[PDB]
Formats: structure tokens, C-alpha cells, sequence
């Protein structure tokens, strides 16, 4: 994450902790149903209920 | 969710997921100004995926 | 001359009237095997076992007791422990099923099955007694064959000697420790039966009890016998007044008198003072002025309640040991010269003492030392509406679902029996309030 | 600081001094079953082998459980709570 | 679609004061240092009140089977539907069920045709609906399970008809409360705590709460004396209305 | 007094029994024998229970081995412990089930299941005041499945005020060894749901996961699991064969779990579960028992209770150990997951103490409690029936013995059924 | 609060028909609810109290607490619709001597009993729309032996439909009943 900081002109330790909510999603996604489509640029991640 | 609702729903509930990112950060560097809790975070991310 | 009957019902009144009996017996000297020995007499005088005792006429005595219960596992640990000899054989009337925490089980049941036998034995006992004074009914509330039990019994005993005097010592669950998941339910039912049936009742929570063994008896994992033993020298204490000379003596029948303002209100919570371990009773002085203090602590009351929220009402006072009216006069003064403690405008006096010359007897294997004074505290506050309270909210949350209620309803009790018991409930706790408003 | 049995094998309900008393007036905490040093020699001298195990495969692997158990003495509550006379005098303390 | 410009909206109270490597915990062992809050899960929701995903209908095919005789009319204020063939001559076992399956369509005019055609179905057969029942569990278990206001409003309007229409048909439906009542009892409570002021929407039957209570009125002076029993078992908060 | 009567039927069924009967033999002292060399006198005086005497003192237990195959019963029998079974309690047929539900309960148990209502009724009769039934069985296998259900109905229906308890292992999809698991499962839960007053489902999943990661055993056999199983069955009526603080026997358990008829499905846990290396350093005290008890992982289901609120809660304490203690750790647990047990249900713990403790340890605990993430079970089963019965197939073996499609609809709707109403008290609120 | 205040033939408390019919009253719910609808029976307007938890959903006669609602009037008569549920309702009287009294009526009760601050009575109520003229004359004669001075509070609960309370003082038949007291009959 330091680079990410860099670029973004921000602290490194706020952009990892912004990470770390960021990748608490599966509890949007144990709960049912909450389709995603994560996409931030090239690759995009579709889930479905499960 | 398309990616953004998820802000949402990680900024409805600072006690779940509490840390600096529900807050705005000063910036490194003074020419820019400190962002928005919304928008600073989706920054962060558009840095990741370049 | 005097007689007084003790009937335990349920596990929890059988587990305390172990214990009670235990106690009066080492108070007065007699032998497990029922037999007084011939040397090593401890108690002058005659007769004084005639209240709780009954001679056989040569050799052992009885107890005037009867043990009920309808599942057989307590009542043969008591058949085949060290007292079998002590008690009549045909008096412990033992179940075949256990009701299973359910007061209609217990009230519509089986209960009917047994309370034939139990009146008769009942009977049996009571025609022996000329002065007979009242009876000691023990249960606890949160269980269903207590609760049934204990509801029939009083009604029944209610009809069939009308105005003699009846002792009702529940045992009501904490506000947050429990065991069970429904014993708001059959506390509501028993406490609406039992309503109109007893003369007097008393508070005996368990988690106040826990909160005194572990900040007095320096105790950090109490167990039910310690409290089944304080519950027992509470009774001692209460009952010394009958077998016991003493300069000012109190009668069973003297409480309706005293500390009974209005039929509907009986409740009340007790206390009691010293209670120390002998690792550190002999450094103070057991003053009657500190005992008296400590009697009057809120954190000494032995249900969970707070007796600063209410004014009190009535307050009865019973000393054993070589206490002295000027003393206690004095305690007394100091006491209402207190601001803390405040009583209902309408009661100008609201002290009743009792003196006793008998030290509270000690028990080998116990806990508690030996001291020469001991105060007992019985007392009836305004301040007892919030245990109503709080239980009435257990029980709407409850309610409102239907939860639970089949396994009454198929029991034959109405659905709409709930609803009555609410009332009740609710009209208690109303004059509570009321009375408690100035003029 | 630290009564020593006090921790792993629960005592119940009774007075802290009292249970104290009988967990350090007891047996063992003390003597030698190994004549083990705390040096370090007496290690090489000893076995460190349990005689608890027995085999196992091709029917049942747990195996039964190590001798930190109670036995015969199985016995209810009431026995032990509730006796009339046979203890020591709480007051006797000769004079 | 529209988006503002996120790396603009900026704060202005906020110092840019930056500590930066100045930092440090260490040698500064305070008891007042904050602690981390550790995540945890949230509250689970589950899906008890979510959307059922309609499934498909098959009265939608048929009609495009063009073997249903029915036809839209348009000569009335509101369309009236006309039987090219009298109702009393088709066959109540075949039909009946395909008509209750329209209730789950929303489509005009498949949505249209499936109320209407169940109206005139159940008012003008007298005796042969009866043994239809055991065929009709099925489509109004499918219809209650999609938890949507609208379909779950007008069918608890169809089932009040049907045991109202004709004699014995409460009898015969007892056996069968164990597969619709679970519904009735989630929407049970769901009335609205109005206050004083005037409810203007008893025009439109649209209270979920008051339908089903009075849909269950329905069913105990008709299901007979077995009927409470089994009402009571399915729903615990239901109360005797025929019993004093 | 108050005595129960075994029944267990199909291989898995009599897997489970033999280790049972084995374990409460060695907890009362009887050897395989049948004579009484025990030593404390506790441990016969409530083997009426479970025990009848015979003439010349010896003892036998009353079990009913059922099964539709002579196979496996001669295997039980020439294990050990084999010999305590009466000879004329084995019952069986000639042909087998087939891993067939339809015909383990139309055409060849219907006409077998007279024997076996013969000798139950001659058992249930013989004993002075019953108190209940239980069934061990499971739901992966034809003759077990279907024979037992249509037992429980027939026994519920002859005595309607008794308690009927099973033990259910419910098929889980990772490790499945049949190809035919979800038809007879849903088919088996349609009647059992209806019929039984309590029931209890075991995964072969959950345990293998539990003997792979607490006991740590490098290869773990059948005889494992059935050991677990019958340690943590015994616990339940430990209660009730020998005394404690706070007895309650299966009736009374009922009363405070079940809060609505058609929700009397349970997951169970044991406690302590250790290594054999790793038991000199334990210190054994209650709250490590309750933190080891109340982990998701020590749980006898593949169903994960964080996933779903505790609508009640079940503690069985075995051993002598201090009331407020108990009460204490409940409370502090109960406070500290606030989020996983349902607001209007208060005080949603029940704790028993019995002052014996099992053979082997000082302190024991049995779990049961019931939570509502047991709809994910039901869900995942349903799914694959579904998958399979779109396409009609494995159908025709089912319905070429009188059996018909409306039979398998309306057995998938009950169990969404059950799916809804269960999840329907997850969310209400006050 | 209705005190030095004249009063002859009627005096209603509520009414259905207005545009807020309580002022006075206090609503306190638990589980139920509370609205005004027109009712089928009876081609107008009435008030609505529903919900399970008998006891705990009520509405009071007097806004708060700590103050009388005083009326002298000694006859007292309800408008009730029978739903064959449960149903109750109170009235706080005062007696001759300065000290209050409770009478209550309940549907699903079948034991009355007299006690002195408590006088329950059971009650039966027909099908259909009816009226109920409740006496509080010789009830307060009767359980008590005292004479009626003052009445103080009235309490109705959950679960039943309620069109009109008002005071009668006497024992009155249609003829002399003015039309909006009387319920017109559908
Ligand atoms: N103070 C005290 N209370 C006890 C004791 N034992 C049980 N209780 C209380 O009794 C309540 C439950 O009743 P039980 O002990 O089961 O006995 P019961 O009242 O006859 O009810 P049943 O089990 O149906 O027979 C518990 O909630 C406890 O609070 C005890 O030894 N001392
Ligand atoms: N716990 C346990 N489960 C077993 C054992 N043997 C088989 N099973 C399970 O039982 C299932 C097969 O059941 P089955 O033998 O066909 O039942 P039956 O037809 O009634 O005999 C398999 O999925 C196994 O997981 C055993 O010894 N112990
Ligand atoms: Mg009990």
C-alpha cells in the first residue's frame, strides 16, 4: 500500500486500514442474496447469492 | 452493489467497522486539500486498480 | 402446649428443611438416631422440643414435619442418608412423574392424585397438636411442582381450618440469574394463587443471598447448602421466640397486629446481621449499635431489592443473646435520628422488638461463628413494587408471542387464565403506589 | 499470592482459609516420586514414559484417558454436606 | 448517469497539519493509550421479508395457446370478460387450476383475465368445484410464498370466495391448513398504528393485517368444529370467534 | 422407575447402539457377562432404567435390534458386549431395502413391522411406569429411514402421552456415500418432523472435522465417531439415572426448548475434548468448559451457529461443581453474545448439575441448544433433491412399488415449509 | 377537569364523531394499535382498539397522572361491539370516607370476589352491537356499604370497538334518549 499512498497523497497507514474495511465483505456476502460486481478497472468480479 | 453501495454500507455502521477511513485524512502534501470520507475512499481504490 | 407444623414442598423446600431440621435439632440436643442421650444434657428445662417435636411416649421424638414431592430422587436421598430413623416412614410422600417445571402439571394434573394422601397425612399430624400456633410452608417459586403444589395446599388448608396462620417462604429468581427459560410464567400463577391464601410472606432471592456469602463469609464459589443454612438460622432466629424464655416475647399470631397494615399487602423481605467467619469474628466488639447498623445496610437485605427507593412501613426487631432494652432504645434513636431511612407520614412508630436470652447456636461443618448477638430483620417497604414490576415485563415480552403457552394450555388450564393473574398484578402493584402517596 | 491447589482442582463451598488450611496441610507439593534434580542431570537418569497407552488401528483410536480422574469415590453432595456430629470441634483448641 | 468528480469534494475544518514518520507509541506506555476496536459481524437479517422472485405462469402460455374460451370486452366502462362457451359446460377439473396459476401474472392482460376468470369460475359452478380442492393447494401455496402486498391482497380476496361460494367446501379443507396458514401468520400483526386520524384506505382493501383476521374469521364458522383446533396449532395467537 | 426402552434399527443405527450399550455397561459396572462387579452402590441403584433383572442375577438390557438384513446383526452379536442382548429381541427379514425408501416402508416393512410392535408393546407393557422411547437411526439409508419412521408413527399412535426422542445422521453433501441421499432424507424428514417430539441430527462431516483438529488423531475409524455419539447421548440422561444439584430429566428438558410445536430440532456438543499429549497441561475449570462448549466448531453439525440466532440454549453439567459458578459463566456468555441470542425470549439458558461424573474425567458438560441456522441444513438438501428430481430421475425404482409423483411435491413443500415458519421467528422482533 | 361545571341529563366523555374525538384521553400501546374506521353493522364512524396483551394496551380518561377527572354524575353507560374476544375495562370511584375504590368488569373472568381496594365482577356480553348501563350505584352499596359521592377515573383496554361513553343518572329507555345518543338501528 505504499505506492497506492504515494500516488494518492495520503498517509500509508489510512489507506491500509481503508483496505481492511474494504475487505470485511463477506459478511455483505454470507448474508443472502447482496449481488456484487467488483470491478475497479480491468477485472470484474461478479458474485451471485453464493 | 455496484461497488459504491458498499460504501454505504461500510459508512452507515462506524462501531462495525471503525478506523480512520470513516473520517477525512489530511493530505501529505498542502497544495491538495483534505477529500471528502465518500470521496477520499473511492480514490484510494481507483489507485489500486492502476 | 404449643405446636407448629413445617411442610416442605418441592425440591428446593425439601433441600432448606434438610437443613432446618439439621439446625434444630443440634439446638436441641438431639441425637441423629432421634434419641437424647442419656448423659452430655445441653439444654436446661423441659418441653422446649414440644414445638417442633412430638415425644413418642418412651425413647426417640418426631418431627412434626412432612416432606412432599412427585419425583422420588430427593426424597430417597433423605430415606437413605443419616436421618432415615428420624422420621416417620409414611410422612415423605414421594411421587411416581415429575411435572417438569409446568404449574398446570402441577396444579390440574397430578398434584390431584397426591393431595388426598397429603391432607390426610395432614390430618394425622394436626390432631396430635392441642395449641397448634400455624403451619411453615417452604417452596420454591420457579418450579412447577412447587408452585402447583404449594397453590393447591394453601387452597385447600384455606377451607378446611379457615383462620389459622400460614408461613410462606419463597425462594423468587433474580432479576438476571436463573435456570430455567418459563419461571416467570408459573411465578406469575403461584404468586396469583397464593395471593389471597397466606397470612405472610418472605423474600429470600437467591443472588442477594450469593452477594452475602461473598462479601461477609469471604466465600468465592457458594453452593445451595450455605444458603439452605442461613435460610435455616433466619427460621431459628424467628422461631426462638416461641421455645425460649425471654424479656420481650413474640408471638406468630402478634404479626398480623403489627406489621399488616391492609389484608392485600403481606409481602416482605428479610435480613440478617452478624454474619461473619471466625477468621475475623473475634477482633470486634459485635456492639448491638453496629449489628443494628449493619441489619439496616441495603446491602444487607437478603432479596435483591433496594429499599432506598420506597419509604418504609413496618420494621419488627428480634434480639437474641444478652442484649439490653436501653441498648437497643438507643439503636433505635440513632436510627430514626437517620436521614437515609425515611417512613410513611401516617406510621409515627414503626419499630416492634423482640429479646431473646438464647445465643443463635452453631453448626460443625458450617461457616458462621460463634456470637452472643444476633438481630434478625423483618421489615415491610414500598420499596418491593419493583421485583413486581420488573417479573411483569419478563413475562410480557413472552406473552405477546404465545410462547410457551400450549404446554399449559394442553394441560387443561384455559388460555385465558394468564390474563386474570395479570391483573392481579397489575392491581397489586397500584396499591402500592397508592399507599405510598403522602396526605 | 498463590495457595497452590487451590487453582487447578477447583475446592467448593467453604471458607478460603479453611479450604486453604486443608490444601496445604495435605500431602504431596512436595517429595521426591523421581529423586529428580532441577539441574538438569537426574533428567538423563529418568524415562519420562507414561504407563497409560495400550495399541490401536483397524478398531477404536481414542484410547481411554490419563489417571487425572476420580474413582470409587463417586459419591452425592448431600452425603458430604450434611453429617450430625463426626468432625472436629470447631472450638475445641486445648488448653 | 451522473457521478460528481471525487477527487474535488473536499473538506475545509479539517487541519493538513501531517505528523508523518513523527510518530510513536513506544516509551509512552500510558493507561489512557486507545485500544483497537476489533470487527465484528453484523446483525443477521436473513430473508424472511425479501422479494420471492415471482416463478413462471403457465396460464401466460396458454392463453397464447389460444384454447381458453374467454375474450376481452370493451364495450363497458371497465373490460368485461365474455364466455364464447357457457362455464357451466367446460370441464371445473381441467380449467380451475390453469386460472388460479394467472393469479401470479402481472402483465396485462394476463394479470386482467386471471381475477375475472376465477370470479366467474367459483360464482357460477355449484357442485363440481368440490372435488377440484386437492388440485388447487398447489397454485395458492406458490401465489402466498412470493411475499409481494399486492398478489398476497387480491388471492386472500379469492380465498374468502371460494369457501363462501358453495356448501362443504370449509369441510373439505381442513386437512390442508397445515400448507397455507404459515403465511397468514407473519403478516398476522401487520396493521398500522394510525393514531386518532382518519384511515382514508378502507376504500381499497389494501390493510394486509385486517384481511387476514377477517380471512380467518371466515374459516372457522365453515371448517366446522375440527377447525379451531387446527387453526390454533398453525397460528398461536389465534383466538375462538364462534366459542362465547 | 421412570424407565426408557432402546430401539435402533438399520447398519448405521446398530453401529451407534453396540457402542452405546458398551458405554453405559462400563458406566454401571456390568461386564460383558451380565454380572454386577462394581463398586460404588450408586451405579445400580436406578438401573431399572435401562436394566431388567432375570432369574439367577444376571442383566440384559431392553433393546430392540431391528433390521432388514440378517448381516449386521450377526456382526453385533459376535462383537464384544454381544452376549447381553436376549436372542429373542433380534428380529429381521430375509431381502434387504436396498438403500430404498419406498420399499423399506410400503412393501417390506409393512409386513415385518408386526414382529416389531409385538416385541416393543411386550417391553413397553413388561416395565411397571414408562417414560419414554429413543431411536437411533439414519437418514442416508433405506431399511433405517423408512422402517424407523413408520415405527415412531405407529408407537406415537399407540401412546400419544409418551416421549419419543431420535437420534438423526443427516446425509451432508461433502462427504456423501450414497448416490440416493436426498430423496429418502427429505422423504424420512417429512414424517419425522411430523411424528417425533424430539430430535437430534448428527453430521459425519462435523465429526470428522472434530476428530481431526481437538482429539488430533492421525487416523480416525468408525468406532470414533460412535464413541462421541454415545458419550454425548449419555450425557442427556445422565440426569436422570443418577442425582445432582439440579435434577431434570428428558420431559423437563422439552418443556424449556421447544417454545413452538413444529421447532424441535437440535444440535449437540460434548465436553472437554482434548488430545491424549495434551492432557497433562489442562487445567480443567468451568468457564474453560463453557468457552470449549460454546465454540463453533465443537458443535455435532456442519450448520454454523453464528449464522443464525440461539432461540434456546441446554447445559447438562456432569460432576460436583459450585451453583453460582455455573450461573455466573452463563449469564457472562449470554451478555457477551447478545447478538446471537433473540431479544424476546429472556433468560434463554437452562443449566443442570449431576453430581456424578462420566468414567475418566472429574468434570463433564453436554451441549444442546437450538439455533436457528439449522435452515441452511434444510436449504442445501432440498437443492439437490430438487436438482435431481426436475429431470425425473433414480424415480422409477421409488414409484414402481405404488408411489407417485404428488407424494414427492408435497414432501418438498412441507420441508420449504419448515424452512419458512423456522426463519420466520429468526427476525421477529419486540 | 369537569368540575364546577354544570351537568343535568348527559355529559359524554368520548364520541367517535369529531374531528378529534380524545383530547382528554391517553393511548399507551405495547403490541396493538389504534385507528378510527366506519364500521359495516352500524354506517358510521368508530374508534378502534386492538392488539394482543390485553393488559398492556389501554387508553386512560385523564391526559397524565396526579390530577382528578371529578364527576358527580351517578349512572354511567357504554357503547360496546361485541368481537368474541377478550375485554375489560375500570372505573376508580370515590366512597363516602376519603379513600378510593376499584371496580372492574371482565370478559373472560368467572369469580368475583370483594376485597377493599378491588371489586372485580364478571361480565357477559351478547352478539352484536350493544350497550352497557353500568350501575355504580348499588355495586358501591353493595360491596362496600357506603354511599357514592365522587367517581374519579375511567379506563377502557385493548381489543374491542367503542362508540359513545357517556353518564345516563338515571335509568333511561329510547323515547326520552336523544337521537345522537341513540344508536340508530342499521
Ligand atoms: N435457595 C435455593 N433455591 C433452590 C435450590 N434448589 C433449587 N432452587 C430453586 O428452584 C427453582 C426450580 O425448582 P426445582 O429445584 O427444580 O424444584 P421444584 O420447584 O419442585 O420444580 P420441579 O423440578 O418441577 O420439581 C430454581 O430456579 C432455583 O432457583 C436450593 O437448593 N436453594
Ligand atoms: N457414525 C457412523 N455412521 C455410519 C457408520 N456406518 C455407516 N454410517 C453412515 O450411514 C450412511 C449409510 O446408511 P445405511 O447403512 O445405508 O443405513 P441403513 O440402510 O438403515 O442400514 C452413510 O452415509 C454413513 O455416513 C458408522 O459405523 N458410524
Ligand atoms: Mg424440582
Amino acid at each position: 500500500a505504499g505506492p497506492i499512498a504515494a500516488s494518492c497523497y495520503l498517509g500509508k497507514d489510512v489507506v491500509s486500514s481503508a483496505h481492511n474495511a474494504f475487505i470485511q465483505a463477506v459478511s455483505d456476502l454470507t448474508t443472502l442474496g447482496h449481488g456484487l460486481n467488483i470491478d475497479f478497472g480491468f477485472v470484474k468480479v461478479y458474485v451471485q447469492d453464493r | 452493489m455496484n461497488l459504491d453501495s458498499i460504501f454505504e454500507w461500510i459508512l452507515k455502521q462506524p462501531i462495525n467497522y471503525p478506523g480512520k477511513h470513516q473520517d477525512s485524512q489530511p493530505r501529505t502534501n498542502p497544495a491538495y486539500k483534505p477529500l471528502e470520507a465518500k470521496a477520499q475512499f473511492h480514490i484510494i481504490f481507483k489507485a489500486t486498480g492502476e | 402446649m404449643r405446636e407448629v407444623i413445617s411442610i416442605h414442598v418441592g425440591q428446593g423446600g425439601i433441600q432448606v428443611g434438610n437443613a432446618c431440621w439439621e439446625l434444630f435439632c443440634l439446638e436441641h440436643g438431639i441425637q441423629p438416631d432421634g434419641q437424647m442421650p442419656s448423659d452430655r444434657t445441653i439444654g436446661g428445662g423441659d418441653d422446649a422440643f414440644n414445638t417442633f417435636f412430638s415425644e413418642t411416649g418412651a425413647g426417640k421424638h418426631v418431627p412434626r414435619a412432612v416432606f412432599l414431592d412427585l419425583e422420588p430422587t430427593v426424597i430417597d436421598e433423605v430415606r437413605t442418608g443419616t436421618y432415615r430413623q428420624l422420621f416417620h416412614p409414611e410422612q415423605l410422600i414421594s411421587g411416581k412423574e415429575d411435572a417438569a417445571n409446568n404449574f398446570a402439571r402441577g396444579h390440574y394434573t397430578i398434584g390431584k392424585e397426591i393431595v388426598d394422601l397429603c391432607l390426610d397425612r395432614i390430618r394425622k399430624l394436626a390432631d396430635n397438636c392441642t395449641g397448634l400456633q400455624g403451619f411453615l410452608v417452604f417452596n420454591s417459586v420457579g418450579g412447577g411442582t412447587g408452585s402447583g403444589l404449594g397453590s393447591l395446599l394453601l387452597e385447600r388448608l384455606s377451607v378446611d381450618y379457615g383462620k389459622k396462620s400460614k408461613l410462606g417462604f419463597t425462594i423468587y429468581p433474580s432479576p438476571q440469574v436463573s435456570t430455567a427459560v418459563v419461571e416467570p410464567y408459573n411465578s406469575i400463577l403461584s404468586t396469583h394463587s397464593l395471593l389471597e391464601h397466606t397470612d405472610v410472606a418472605v423474600m429470600l432471592d437467591n443472588e442477594a443471598i450469593y452477594d452475602i456469602c461473598r462479601r461477609n463469609l469471604d466465600i468465592e464459589r457458594p453452593t445451595y447448602t450455605n444458603l439452605n443454612r442461613l435460610i435455616a438460622q433466619v427460621i431459628s432466629s424467628l422461631t426462638a421466640s416461641l421455645r425460649f424464655d425471654g424479656a420481650l416475647n413474640v408471638d406468630i399470631t402478634e404479626f398480623q397486629t403489627n406489621l399488616v397494615p391492609y389484608p392485600r399487602i403481606h409481602f416482605m423481605l428479610s435480613s440478617y446481621a452478624p454474619i461473619i467467619s471466625a477468621e475475623k469474628a473475634y477482633h470486634e466488639q459485635l456492639s448491638v449499635a453496629e449489628i443494628t447498623n449493619s441489619a439496616f445496610e441495603p446491602a444487607n437485605m437478603m432479596a435483591k431489592c433496594d429499599p432506598r427507593h420506597g419509604k418504609y412501613m413496618a420494621c419488627s426487631m428480634m434480639y437474641r443473646g444478652d442484649v439490653v432494652p436501653k441498648d437497643v432504645n438507643a439503636s433505635i434513636a440513632t436510627i430514626k435520628t437517620k436521614r437515609t431511612i425515611q417512613f410513611v407520614d401516617w406510621c409515627p412508630t414503626g419499630f416492634k422488638v423482640g429479646i431473646n436470652y438464647q445465643p443463635p447456636t452453631v453448626v460443625p461443618g458450617g461457616d458462621l461463628a460463634k456470637v452472643m448477638r444476633a438481630v434478625c430483620m423483618i421489615s415491610n417497604s414500598t420499596a418491593i413494587a419493583e421485583v413486581f414490576s420488573r417479573l411483569d415485563h419478563k413475562f410480557d415480552l413472552m406473552y405477546a408471542k404465545r410462547a410457551f403457552v400450549h404446554w399449559y394450555v394442553g394441560e387443561g388450564m384455559e388460555e385465558g387464565e394468564f390474563s386474570e393473574a395479570r391483573e392481579d398484578l397489575a392491581a397489586l402493584e397500584k396499591d402500592y403506589e397508592e399507599v405510598g402517596i403522602e396526605t | 499470592g498463590y495457595i497452590p491447589g487451590l487453582k487447578p482442582n477447583n475446592h467448593y463451598g467453604a471458607s478460603y482459609g479453611e479450604i486453604a488450611k486443608n490444601c496445604l496441610s495435605n500431602p504431596k507439593v512436595a517429595q521426591n516420586p523421581f529423586k529428580l534434580a532441577s539441574t538438569g542431570f537426574n533428567y538423563q537418569r529418568h524415562d519420562f514414559r507414561d504407563p497409560s497407552l495400550t495399541a490401536t488401528t483397524h478398531k477404536f483410536g481414542a484410547q481411554t484417558l490419563l489417571k487425572n480422574h476420580p474413582s470409587i469415590d463417586q459419591k452425592s453432595n448431600q452425603w458430604q454436606s450434611q453429617t450430625h456430629d463426626s468432625f472436629r470441634n470447631p472450638l475445641h483448641k486445648p488448653n | 448517469q451522473h457521478a460528481p468528480v471525487f477527487e474535488d469534494s473536499q473538506a475545509a475544518t479539517v487541519v493538513n497539519k501531517f505528523q508523518g514518520l513523527r510518530q510513536g507509541t513506544g516509551g509512552k506506555t500510558s493507561t489512557q493509550l486507545p485500544v483497537k476496536q476489533p470487527f465484528q459481524a453484523p446483525n443477521p437479517i436473513c430473508g424472511a421479508f425479501k422479494k420471492r422472485t415471482i416463478p413462471v405462469s403457465e396460464f401466460r402460455r396458454y392463453y397464447d395457446r389460444g384454447d381458453l374460451p374467454i375474450k376481452v370486452d370493451h364495450q363497458g366502462s371497465v373490460n368485461k370478460i365474455i364466455w364464447v362457451i357457457q362455464p357451466d359446460q367446460l370441464d371445473y377439473h381441467h380449467y380451475l387450476p390453469i386460472f388460479f396459476d394467472g393469479l401470479r401474472e402481472k402483465l396485462d392482460p394476463y394479470r386482467f383475465l386471471a381475477i375475472l376468470g376465477t370470479y366467474d369460475l367459483l360464482e357460477k359452478g355449484s357442485n363440481k368445484i368440490l372435488p377440484v380442492i386437492p388440485q388447487l393447494i398447489i397454485p395458492v401455496k406458490t401465489a402466498l410464498n412470493t411475499r409481494d402486498n399486492e398478489i398476497i391482497g387480491i388471492m386472500l380476496k379469492i380465498l374468502q370466495r371460494l369457501v363462501v361460494s358453495g356448501d362443504m367446501i370449509g369441510e373439505a379443507l381442513v386437512p390442508y391448513y397445515r400448507q397455507i396458514l404459515p403465511i397468514f401468520n407473519l403478516y398476522k400483526n401487520c396493521n398500522k398504528n394510525v393514531g386518532d386520524q382518519i384511515d382514508y384506505g378502507q376504500r381499497k382493501k389494501l390493510t394486509l393485517g385486517d384481511l387476514i383476521q377477517e380471512t380467518l374469521e371466515l374459516f372457522e364458522q365453515t371448517g366446522g368444529e375440527d377447525a379451531f383446533i387446527n387453526i390454533k396449532y398453525m397460528i398461536p395467537t389465534y383466538e375462538s370467534c364462534v366459542h362465547n | 422407575m421412570r424407565e426408557i426402552v432402546h430401539i435402533q434399527g438399520g447398519q448405521c443405527g446398530n453401529q451407534i447402539g453396540a457402542k452405546f450399550w458398551e458405554v453405559i455397561s462400563d458406566e454401571h459396572g456390568i461386564d460383558p457377562t451380565g454380572t454386577y462387579h462394581g463398586d460404588s452402590d450408586l451405579q445400580l441403584e436406578r438401573i431399572n432404567v435401562y436394566y431388567n433383572e432375570a432369574t439367577g442375577g444376571r442383566y440384559v438390557p431392553r433393546a430392540i435390534l431391528m433390521d432388514l438384513e440378517p448381516g449386521t446383526m450377526d456382526s453385533v452379536r459376535a462383537g464384544p458386549f454381544g452376549q447381553l442382548f436376549r436372542p429373542d429381541n433380534f428380529v429381521f427379514g430375509q431381502t434387504g431395502a436396498g438403500n430404498n425408501w419406498a420399499k423399506g416402508h410400503y412393501t417390506e416393512g409393512a409386513e415385518l413391522i408386526d414382529s416389531v410392535l409385538d416385541v416393543v408393546r411386550k417391553e413397553a407393557e413388561g416395565c411397571d411406569c414408562l417414560q419414554g422411547f429413543q431411536i437411533t437411526h439414519s437418514l442416508g439409508g433405506g431399511t433405517g429411514s423408512g422402517m424407523g419412521t413408520l415405527l415412531i408413527s405407529k408407537v406415537r399412535e399407540e401412546y400419544p402421552d409418551r416421549i419419543m426422542e431420535t437420534f438423526s445422521v443427516v446425509p451432508s453433501p461433502k462427504v456423501s456415500d450414497t448416490v440416493v441421499e436426498p430423496y429418502n432424507a427429505t422423504l424420512s424428514v417429512h414424517q419425522l418432523v411430523e411424528n417425533a417430539d424430539e430430535c437430534m441430527v448428527i453430521d459425519n462431516e462435523a465429526l470428522y472435522d472434530i476428530c481431526f483438529r481437538t482429539l488430533k488423531l492421525t487416523t480416525p475409524t468408525y468406532g470414533d465417531l460412535n464413541h462421541l455419539v454415545s458419550a454425548a447421548m449419555s450425557g442427556v440422561t445422565c440426569c436422570l439415572r443418577f442425582p445432582g444439584q439440579l435434577n431434570s430429566d428428558l420431559r423437563k428438558l422439552a418443556v424449556n426448548l421447544i417454545p413452538f410445536p413444529r421447532l424441535h430440532f437440535f444440535m449437540i456438543g460434548f465436553a472437554p475434548l482434548t488430545s491424549r499429549g495434551s492432557q497433562q497441561y489442562r487445567a480443567l475449570t468451568v468457564p474453560e468448559l463453557t468457552q470449549q462448549m460454546f465454540d463453533a466448531k465443537n458443535m455435532m453439525c456442519a450448520a454454523d451457529p453464528r449464522h443464525g440466532r440461539y432461540l434456546t440454549a441446554s447445559a447438562l453439567f456432569r460432576g460436583r461443581m459450585s451453583t453460582k459458578e455455573v450461573d455466573e459463566q452463563m449469564l457472562n456468555v449470554q451478555n457477551k453474545n447478545s447478538s446471537y441470542f433473540v431479544e424476546w425470549i429472556p433468560n434463554n439458558i437452562k443449566s443442570s448439575i449431576c453430581d456424578i461424573p462420566p468414567k475418566g474425567l472429574k468434570m463433564a458438560v453436554t451441549f444442546v441448544g437450538n439455533s436457528t441456522a439449522i435452515q441452511e441444513m434444510f436449504k442445501r438438501v432440498a437443492e439437490q433433491f430438487t436438482a435431481m428430481f426436475r429431470r425425473k430421475a433414480f424415480l422409477h425404482w421409488y414409484t414402481g412399488e405404488g408411489m407417485d409423483e404428488m407424494e414427492f411435491t408435497e414432501a418438498e413443500s412441507n420441508m420449504n415449509d419448515l424452512v419458512s415458519e423456522y426463519q420466520q421467528y429468526q427476525d421477529a422482533t419486540a | 377537569m369537569f368540575k364546577n361545571t354544570f351537568q343535568s341529563g348527559f355529559l359524554s366523555i368520548l364520541y367517535s364523531i369529531g374531528s378529534k374525538p380524545l383530547q382528554i384521553w391517553d393511548k399507551s400501546i405495547r403490541n396493538g394499535h389504534i385507528k378510527r374506521i366506519t364500521d359495516q353493522d352500524i354506517l358510521s364512524s368508530v374508534l378502534e382498539i386492538m392488539g394482543t396483551n390485553v393488559s398492556t394496551n389501554y387508553i386512560t380518561a385523564p391526559a397524565d397522572p396526579k390530577e382528578t377527572l371529578g364527576i358527580k354524575l351517578p349512572f354511567l353507560v357504554m357503547i360496546i361491539k361485541n368481537l368474541k374476544k377478550y375485554y375489560t375495562f375500570e372505573v376508580q370511584v370515590l366512597d363516602d370516607k376519603n379513600v378510593r375504590r376499584r371496580f372492574r368488569a371482565s370478559n373472560y373472568q368467572s369469580t368475583t370476589r370483594v376485597k377493599p381496594f378491588i371489586c372485580t365482577m364478571p361480565m357477559r356480553l351478547d352478539e352484536g352491537w350493544n350497550q352497557i348501563q353500568f350501575n355504580l350505584s348499588d355495586f358501591t352499596r353493595r360491596a362496600y356499604a357506603t354511599n357514592y359521592i365522587e367517581t374519579l377515573r375511567v379506563q377502557i383496554h385493548a381489543n374491542c370497538r367503542i362508540r359513545r361513553i357517556y353518564f345516563s343518572d338515571r335509568l333511561y329507555s329510547e323515547e326520552e334518549l336523544p337521537p345522537e345518543f341513540k344508536l340508530f338501528l342499521p
